[PDB]
């Protein structure tokens, strides 16, 4: 292979690896915020579903 | 002139005309927490695959 092919093939390799490296750093930062704040799709732990509640009038009024 | 109600009558659900306003927050509920921001968009393939260590897919 001529030097130009190897040289520009290297640049293509470096671009992919640097792009992956940035995403690996971003993912660790996003995970840290999501776990600490609970405001994202991840670390979303269940709470009781509110559709289970019965809202019809009850045998007694104070409820 | 009192006529005894028939079997079944007093267990009917009836309607009442009331001047009283309808309560708005009878439970005294606080404002509910805002829901989590909603993820949306078009699902695209993961950039460069799993990105797990050395794997290229
Ligand atoms: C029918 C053929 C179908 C076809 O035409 O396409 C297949 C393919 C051509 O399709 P292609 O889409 O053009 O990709 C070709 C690119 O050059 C290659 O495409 P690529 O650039 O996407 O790279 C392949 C890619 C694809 O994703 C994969 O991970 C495929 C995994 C390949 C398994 C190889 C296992 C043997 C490892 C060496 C031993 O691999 C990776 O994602 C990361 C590298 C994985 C390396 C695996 C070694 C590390 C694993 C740790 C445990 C093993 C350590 C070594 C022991 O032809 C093949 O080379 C076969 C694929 C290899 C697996 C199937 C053959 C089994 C070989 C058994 C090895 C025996 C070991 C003896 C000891």
């Amino acid at each position: 292979d001529g030097p130009e092919k190897n040289y520009e093939r290297t640049m293509a390799i470096l671009q992919i690896e640097a792009e992956k490296a940035e995403l690996r750093l971003k993912e660790l930062e996003v995970r840290r915020l999501m776990r600490a704040r609970g405001d994202g799709p991840w670390f979303h732990y269940p709470t009781i579903d509110k559709e289970l509640i019965d809202h019809s009038p009850k045998a007694t009024p104070d409820n | 002139g009192w006529v005894r109600p028939d079997l079944g009558d007093l267990s009917k659900v009836t309607k009442v005309k009331t001047d009283r306003p309808l309560p708005e927050n009878p439970y005294h509920s606080r404002a509910r927490p805002e829901p989590n921001p909603e993820v949306e968009g078009d699902l695209k393939p993961a950039r460069h695959g799993s990105r797990l260590f050395f794997w290229t897919m």
